[PDB]
RNA sequence: UUUUAAGAACUAGAUACUAACAC
RNA sequence: ACGAAUCUCUUUGCCUUUUGGCUUAGAUCAAGUGUAGUAUCUGUUCUUUUCA
RNA sequence: GUAUGUAUUUAUUUU
């Protein structure tokens, strides 16, 4: 079950400016791009014309530790790339803050789950 | 805290009656490692063994009923059900066997544990069975189905008495690292420890009435409320170890079962230990197999059952001349824990 | 090297696995109802 | 069947595998779990903590006390803690009539002739003429005493 | 400060509380509680169950057993239309066995709280 | 299919559904290649 | 010959260990001098990392093992951490000279 | 012996390899645990220090020399603040055992500081621990 | 006589690193605060860097006395005793703990 | 500030372990 | 005088690299041959120092 | 008579 239960985290803008949308549903999708573990994808193509079809490239518990739209991968709140954001939260205060990601495979597997989120969460 | 100390000279506790030996019930040639009776008729033991078997004893007569047999190595555990005509009875092949008593036949085998399996319990009013054993988890084995339904997370070590009650904290789970756990199964994992004990909690029991569970240790015996999870009392009790088994009561009287070989009985309000016994070995037996594996009370209240490790079953009674007459047992003396 | 154990394996270390998807024999549809008692 | 094959060959096997107790690999069963039920009393039968090297080795006591039952071995430890002695009693006795036990079941299993196994033979002649001595010995001592 | 140091553990928790009366009640767990209880558990399991049977591979196992998305605010609205399968090709595409270790994760503490001359003699 | 996907490319089957080794094998080569009660009864019930 | 026998408790497998070890001792300490007398032709050439046996393996060097945040607290470290990475790139910065 | 940064490096591999797998046999052997810890700090890196200790107590709690040693690991580093946080952690999960209430206190004493020693031993006072 | 129980041994010890800080402190004259954070929950304590040093040096020291005390005590354990029969290193080891035990 | 091997040459083979090598 | 501290040694305490399973003791326990690779056992004879 | 295990880098990663 809880798979669903954490819901979608999407963009509120590469999702796509129409009134209504159709998105798939499929309880094991991909794994994530990044943990390697299974999900739930959602389709869509944006609006019901679109010549091509956004998927999500990984989980929820993944896309909350850094907070990231599931498909875009900016920032949720503003619309920017993790090496930008925490470098540039980096900057102010002065020096911290990067998210030291997993090489090897059970290493990042295993690092999913914790739910600390990461730096560029840390504040947003 | 000398008042918390004066306070204990004045309640003077409930006078309860002494109890004796009615029965002897040879005939396992094992070791008699569980024992557990209808929830209803009250007609006949059901008795686990170290030779496998499980012979059906008769409460009244104290002759053999039947055998159900078929289990390949020893049977540490029993459950009988209320609403159901089953009985759940476990042994340390790594299987719960369900069994049917309706054609004395075996029906369903339950499965999916690491290891061997050392209690049962049947959760009163949901139709499942909860297990557990060396490997440390507490599963929920929904009935019908045979799925394990929920994994139950837990301690670090064999899980020696599991205790599912009707409403919230629903599993109560006791692990040789010297914890009790309370469990809550539907949001998943624990609710609450209750820690204190200093070695492995060998037993539980659940007061047919109050909700609360008298949880054994090693040599020092303590309660527990639930909801909260208090600590409530503690039952006055010097280091006679080791505690095999609890039994509580209908009239609050209390059982455990030394290994020295000595009953240990008591109040439940109190701590007040009225009576110890040496339980008399038996015939040929080599002193240190006087102990005392297993417990329990009928439903009527009155009626003492209990499983020796020198392979037979022991009945003991409720002495009625007692009131006062001479009755008194140890009287009363609060001492510094 | 042959030694005594002096463990068992904790069922949380398989608790974290994914599933598998084989499907057993003993696990098709049996006595698949309940008995009540009055 | 092919059910599974099929699903064997996309999602590998299955990762847990347990098993389950069988005809042979018994044994070890009966034995691993016996003996983790001493090491809890002889656990908490120490006062205090000094635990892992006195545990093992007092396990080793036990092996020791076993195949000297055996070989019928008074075994006398010459100092050692009573109540531990007690245990080790205790328990060898559990196991000894496990033995004796299954020695005659099979024994009149093999009277009937029914399909016992091969090396199942080979055992119960073991732990057979063991009794058969150990009947002896006792009836000499007390045609001494 | 006092407070600050050793925060959790406090005196009030080693304290038994049927020392001071006996006779101190909990009451029994009622009736129209147990039925509480009872059916929270009852249908979550019921759910439980309809999953693991619908996950697999009895093509007879069935016979045994949402719109859900404001996104953002629900900006674009949705609906969330399952995709049927291709019955031959796999089900749960990326379903697999694989092996984890997990992170076991908490902030707080249980503290474990209690209460060598003539023993070693002994022992 | 089947077999060239379980990376036996040595496994022959002629089209009355013979199967065999095309050539001689080194033994890990027929641990691996043992084949199924299933996949040989399967085998066997196409043949008919 | 029995003054000879007694004196080696292990058996044969044992021994086998004890040689493959050294055996692979040898090849560290060729493949090092290796590399160093291609320093003193100053090409560098990089040394392997041993390949993998099952699929998931783990290259510990990497990445932290398994990372235990250590606790919150409320005493603030947060200024021990420089004297650390003062400390830390101070010496591997060190040894590469 | 080693050379540069890279020798350096290979030398920690292997070492990492083993003793990691020695430790995945055994999960007891806490000595091992130990010792690897050591290492870890011989090669100047604390962090990895800090979570060996930390799964180290995920085994067993009730050891205590290990939670000493993960004093002393974070004290010859001249680091202060984690031998705190570590300490309400420690006396928190064991407020019975004596040799953490001392050990804290002597760290305060060398330290000088009084308000913690006061507020402390009020504390371990106010429990009723014994003479 | 005899075993000390693990209590009463960590006062004793206690002791002994008072007395030994006393001779540090007394010593230093014979040779001769707490934050909070409204912000957050942290806590900001400041000490001199001083006696910091003199704490971790003494440590060390401490480390290092004990650790030669084992060592020396291997020198000189393993060359004395002569009697009992040795086929390695952990004969004459666990050998003389069975000589430890009567 | 550490250290010092008796040194060199000549000699036959007995007991040995084993060998997908020869009835 | 004794209080305090460093080093050294003896004694006691604590054991520090200090036996890690089961089944029929798990079962079994000698008669060969030629050559060949490799390990090692003994004798004899001679000579007792330094600097660029 | 054998299982089993090990290495098999060719195509120049910035000073
Ligand atoms: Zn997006
Ligand atoms: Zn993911």
């Amino acid at each position: 079950d809880e798979i669903n239960e954490p819901p979608p985290n999407i963009c509120e803008q590469c999702l796509g400016d129409e009134a209504n949308i159709r998105m798939t549903k499929i309880p094991q999708g991909s794994e994530c791009k990044i943990c390697t573990l299974p999900f739930t994808l959602y389709h869509f193509k944006t609006s019901k014309r679109s010549n091509n079809i956004i998927k999500t490239l990984i989980c929820v518990r993944c896309a909350t530790q850094r907070n990231i739209c599931q498909c875009c991968m900016l920032d949720s709140r503003w619309h920017i790339p993790i090496q930008l954001r925490d470098h540039l939260i980096s900057l102010v205060n002065e020096e911290n803050v990067m998210t030291e990601e997993a090489k090897n495979d059970m290493m990042k597997r295993f690092l999913s789950l914790k739910n600390v989120k990461l730096g560029g969460a840390q504040i947003t | 805290i000398v008042n918390r100390y004066e306070k204990l000279l004045s309640q003077r506790p409930e006078w309860h009656a002494p109890w004796k030996l009615s029965r002897v019930i040879n005939g396992h040639l094992g070791w008699v490692r569980c024992v557990a009776i209808d929830p209803v008729d009250n007609e006949w033991f059901i008795t686990g063994s170290n030779d496998t078997t499980m012979k059906v004893w008769d409460l009244a007569t104290g002759k053999l009923k039947t055998t159900l047999a078929g289990h390949v190595m020893t049977v540490r555990d029993v459950a009988v059900s209320d609403r159901h005509p089953y009985l759940f009875s476990v042994s340390e092949d790594k299987t719960v066997k369900c069994w049917d008593l309706e054609k004395n036949q075996i029906i369903r085998d339950y499965y999916g544990h690491l290891s061997g399996v050392r209690t049962v319990s049947i959760h009163p009013t949901l139709d499942l069975i909860a297990t557990a054993g060396r490997d440390s988890v507490i599963k929920l084995w929904d009935m019908r189905t045979r799925i394990p339904v929920i994994t139950l997370v837990g301690h670090k070590g064999p899980i020696n008495q599991v205790q599912c009650t009707p409403v919230d904290p629903q599993v109560v789970s006791s692990s040789t690292d010297a914890t009790v756990r309370l469990w809550d199964v539907v949001a998943g994992k624990t609710m609450k420890v209750l820690t204190h004990h200093k070695r492995s909690v060998r037993a539980t029991a659940l007061h047919p009435k109050e909700f609360s569970v008298a949880s054994a240790c090693t040599d020092d015996i303590r309660s527990w409320g639930l909801a909260e999870g208090s600590l409530l009392t503690n039952f006055e009790s010097e280091k006679t170890g080791i505690i095999n088994t609890l039994s509580i009561n209908q009239d609050d009287v209390l059982f455990a079962g030394g290994d020295n070989g000595v009953l240990s009985f008591y109040d439940y309000k109190s701590g007040h230990k009225y009576q110890s016994l040496a339980t008399r070995e038996m015939v040929g037996s080599l002193e240190g197999e006087r102990s005392v594996l297993c417990s329990t009370f009928d439903k009527t209240g009155l009626r003492l059952i209990t499983g020796e490790a020198d392979k037979s079953i022991k009945i003991w009674k409720q002495d009625e001349t007692a009131t006062k007459e001479s009755e008194p047992g140890l009287a009363w003396n609060p001492n510094l824990s | 090297s042959h030694r005594p154990q002096l463990e068992a394996r904790s069922g949380a270390k398989a608790a974290a696995y994914t599933p598998t998807g084989i499907e057993h024999a003993r696990l098709l549809p049996g006595h698949t109802t309940l008995k009540y008692r009055k | 069947y092919i059910g599974n094959l099929i699903t064997r060959q996309f999602e590998g096997r299955s990762n847990e595998i347990v098993k389950t107790t069988t005809k042979q690999r018994l044994d070890a069963y009966y034995d691993l779990e016996l003996r983790n039920s001493v090491m809890d009393d002889i656990l908490e039968m120490m006062p205090e903590s000094i635990r892992q090297k006195k545990a093992r080795t007092i396990l080793q006591h036990l092996s020791e006390a076993w195949r000297c039952w055996k070989a019928n071995i008074p075994w006398d430890v010459p100092g050692m803690p009573a109540p531990i002695k007690k245990i080790i009693e205790r328990y060898i006795k559990s196991k000894a009539d496990a033995w004796v036990s299954a020695a005659h079941y099979n024994r009149e299993r093999i009277k009937r002739g029914a399909h016992v196994e091969k090396t199942m033979v080979k055992k119960n002649l073991g732990r057979l003429t063991r009794l058969w001595i150990k009947n002896e010995q006792e009836r000499q001592r007390q045609i001494q005493k | 400060l006092t407070d600050q140091i050793a925060k959790n553990v406090k005196l009030d928790d080693f304290i038994p509380k049927r020392q001071s009366n006996f006779e101190l009640s909990v009451p029994l767990p009622t009736k129209a509680e147990i039925q509480e209880c009872t059916a929270r558990t009852k249908s979550y399991i019921q759910r439980l169950v309809n999953a693991k049977l619908a996950n697999s591979n009895n093509r007879a196992s069935s016979r045994y057993v949402a719109p859900a998305n404001l996104l953002l605010n629900n900006s674009h609205h949705i609906e969330v239309v399952s995709k049927q399968m291709d019955p031959l090709l796999p089900r749960f595409v990326g379903k697999k066995a694989r092996k984890v270790v997990a992170p076991t994760e908490n902030d707080e503490v249980v503290p474990v709280l209690h209460m060598g001359e003539a023993d070693p003699n002994e022992w | 299919l089947l077999i060239h996907r379980k990376g036996l490319t040595y496994l022959h089957l002629d089209y009355n559904f013979n199967l065999k080794p095309t050539k001689t094998l080194t033994t890990k080569e027929r641990k691996k290649s043992r084949l199924g009660n299933s996949f040989h009864l399967m085998r066997e019930l196409l043949k008919m | 010959e029995a003054r000879a026998r007694l004196l080696n408790t292990q058996g044969k497998k044992a021994t086998r260990k004890i040689r493959e070890r050294m055996l692979e001792e040898s090849k560290r300490i060729a493949e090092l001098q290796k590399r160093r007398e291609l320093k003193q032709a100053g090409i560098n050439v990089a040394i392997k990392k041993p390949k993998k046996k099952y699929g998931t393996d783990i290259d510990y060097n990497e990445d932290i093992v398994y990372e235990q945040a250590p606790m919150p607290g409320i005493y603030d470290t947060s200024t021990e951490d420089r004297q650390i990475k003062k400390k830390f790139e101070q010496f591997e910065r060190k040894v590469n000279r | 012996d080693i050379l540069d940064l890279e020798e350096l490096r290979e030398y920690q591999r292997r070492k990492r390899t083993e003793y990691e797998g020695y430790l995945k046999r055994n999960r007891l052997d806490m000595g091992q645990w130990i010792r690897y810890a050591q290492f870890e700090i011989e090669q100047h890196d604390m962090r990895r220090a800090r979570s060996i200790f930390e799964r180290a107590l995920l085994v067993d709690s009730s050891f205590i020399p290990l939670w000493i040693r993960y004093i002393d690991a974070e004290l010859k580093v001249k680091c202060i603040n984690h031998a705190r946080n570590l300490m309400n952690r420690a006396i928190s999960t064991l407020p019975r055992v004596d040799k953490l209430w001392y050990k804290y206190l002597i760290v305060e004493e060398s330290l000088n500081n009084v308000e913690i020693v006061r507020s402390l031993y009020t504390k371990w006072c106010s429990l009723e621990p014994g003479v | 006589r005899g075993g000390i129980s693990y209590d009463q041994l960590a006062k004793l010890s206690y002791e002994k690193t008072l007395r030994n800080l006393a001779t540090q402190t007394q010593n230093s004259s014979k040779q001769d605060k707490v934050q909070k954070d409204t912000k957050t929950g942290k806590i900001t304590i400041a000490d001199d860097d001083k006696l910091v040093n003199k704490l971790a040096v003494s440590l060390q020291s401490e480390s290092k006395k004990r650790y030669e005390a084992r060592k020396r005590q291997m020198q000189n354990a393993k060359t004395l005793y002569g009697v009992e029969s040795f086929i390695n290193d952990k004969n004459k080891q666990f050998n003389e703990k069975l000589s430890r035990e009567s």
